[PDB]
């Protein structure tokens, strides 16, 4: 590697602006491949976010489901009494209450759908930038060893440090 | 979670009742304030001590807690949506 070599200046310098050329392929595809990286990443996590809150709205729904169940069941025995001694207005109280516990629940499915199908709509971007990045990948790894094929062959014949600077410099 | 928030409460009775709570306030409090009002509402009678009773809730980890350690904080339950349920453990 080290010391200088003896062969030909001419083959030396059309390796070094080959170089050159491999390096700056290699260095835009990855810049390419980093800013769909970020965004996979932020999306990756935003996805993940979205499947636990569909799950906590599961969960939130079984409850307002069992509030129900002990709403017919504890004004089942008193709304049977209460028109026998004709207070009508307190039936009409409880039914007004009932009405907005079944509005809540259909608010809360409601809230569930819309992030079920934003949940869909965003696991599509996500592969779609799965796609672009596989399409990427098998290039940017192979600009990249074709650039350190170069790279050692001229390293091994001795080139100065500072010229190898001036050809990975861009 | 603003100063003062609404929080949805569903007690035993099968009622529902809509709440102001101080983000920072115990659920102790809460519990207390939670059952003066419930007085303004029908099957109010059915209701035992407020003491019998403890909060249900889903946290924002999808897990259903049961608070039994009522010094917390409202704003420290990680509550996915501000409502309570409200039973006895039994």
């Amino acid at each position: 590697y080290q010391q200088d070599q003896v062969v030909k200046e001419d083959n030396i310098e059309a390796v070094g602006k080959k170089l050159h050329k491999y390096n700056t392929q290699f260095q835009e595809k990855s810049r390419e491949y980093d800013r769909l990286y970020e965004e996979y990443t932020r999306t990756s996590q935003e996805i993940q976010m979205k499947r636990t809150a569909i799950e906590a709205f599961n969960e939130t729904i079984k409850i307002f489901e069992e509030q129900c169940q002990t709403q017919e069941r504890y004004s089942k025995e008193y709304i049977e009494k209460f028109k026998r001694e004709g207070n009508e207005k307190e039936i009409q109280r409880i039914m007004h209450n009932y009405d907005k516990l079944k509005s809540r629940i259909s608010e809360i499915i409601d809230s569930r759908r819309r992030l079920e199908e934003d949940l869909k709509k965003q696991a599509a971007e996500y592969r779609e930038i799965d796609k672009r990045m596989n399409s990427i990948k098998p290039d940017l790894i192979q600009l990249r060893k074709t650039r350190d094929q170069y790279l050692m062959w001229l390293t091994q014949k001795g080139v100065r440090q500072k010229k190898l600077n001036e050809w990975l410099g861009n | 979670m603003p100063p003062r928030i609404l929080v949805e409460c569903l007690l035993p009775n099968g009622m529902i009742v809509t709440l102001e709570c101080l983000r920072e306030a115990t659920l102790i409090t809460i519990k207390h304030e939670l059952f003066k009002e419930a007085r303004k509402y029908p099957l109010h009678q059915l209701l035992q001590d407020e003491s019998s009773y403890i909060f249900v809730s889903v946290t924002q980890e999808a897990e259903r807690e049961e608070f039994f350690d009522e010094t917390r904080r409202l704003c420290d339950l990680r509550l996915f949506q501000p409502f309570l349920k409200v039973i006895e453990p039994v």
